[PDB]
């Protein structure tokens, strides 16, 4: 629905195994995969939240069933039975129809993330990176382990590298 | 005169009756009568039921 997942990100990573959305970074230092914690951590809690705060709205049912007519009695078992078989009816369409709804946000949900996470680096990086699309950026100036695990910490510094990205630019 | 089951042809009517505390039952009977032996003093729960099962 946000157009990450699937769409300018073509294909997941089976190299990242220790978060959801993650970055992959290549120095002259060399290649890697990392995970945000951050992101992953959020992702965590609000789909914990939602799975047990939908488990907690239907208790647990405690009684039992079973009853028995006689042929004089007809009336009543069919009455019964239009109880029973009814409820069941509503119960699990109250089923199917939820995980089915469920799913499709749950999954957009995630879309969300990345997309989210995406526009934060770029808001980081501004002109010193060049948008390739496949979903990363070329940085105009050279950077090391530092740089990078600032970029991911959130904690990068655009004024230092802008002269140097200017001019490559 | 009815039909035999069990080899049987005479037939034994079964009822009860649900005593409350503090309270009295009086039988009267010049024949015909299966009396009561043994009754059964009920202690009530929930989370109970019969099930058919093999």
């Amino acid at each position: 629905l946000f157009g990450a997942i699937a769409g300018f990100i073509e294909g997941g990573w089976t190299g990242m195994v220790d978060g959801w959305y993650g970055y992959h970074h290549q120095n002259e230092q060399g290649s890697g995969y990392a995970a945000d914690q951050k992101s992953t951590q959020n992702a965590i809690n609000g789909i914990t939240n939602k799975v047990n705060s939908v488990i907690e709205k239907m208790n647990t049912q405690f009684t039992a069933v079973g009853k028995e007519f006689n042929k004089l009695e007809r009336r009543m078992e069919n009455l019964n039975k239009k109880v029973d078989d009814g409820f069941i009816d509503i119960w699990t369409y109250n089923a199917e129809l939820l995980v089915l709804l469920e799913n499709e946000r749950t999954l957009d949900f995630h879309d969300s993330n990345v997309k989210n996470l995406y526009e934060k680096v770029k808001s980081q990086l501004k002109n010193n990176a060049k948008e390739i699309g496949n979903g990363c950026f070329e940085f105009y100036h050279k950077c090391n382990d530092e740089c990078m695990e600032s970029v991911k910490n959130g904690t990068y510094d655009y004024p230092k590298y802008s002269e140097e990205s200017k001019l490559n630019r | 005169k009815r039909p035999k089951v069990r080899d049987q042809e005479g037939r034994i009517n079964y009822y009860w009756t649900l005593l409350e505390p503090g309270d009295t039952i009086i039988f009267e009977a010049n024949g015909n009568l299966i009396a009561p032996r043994y009754a059964f003093a009920l202690s009530r729960g929930f989370g109970s039921g019969i099930i058919n099962s093999n």
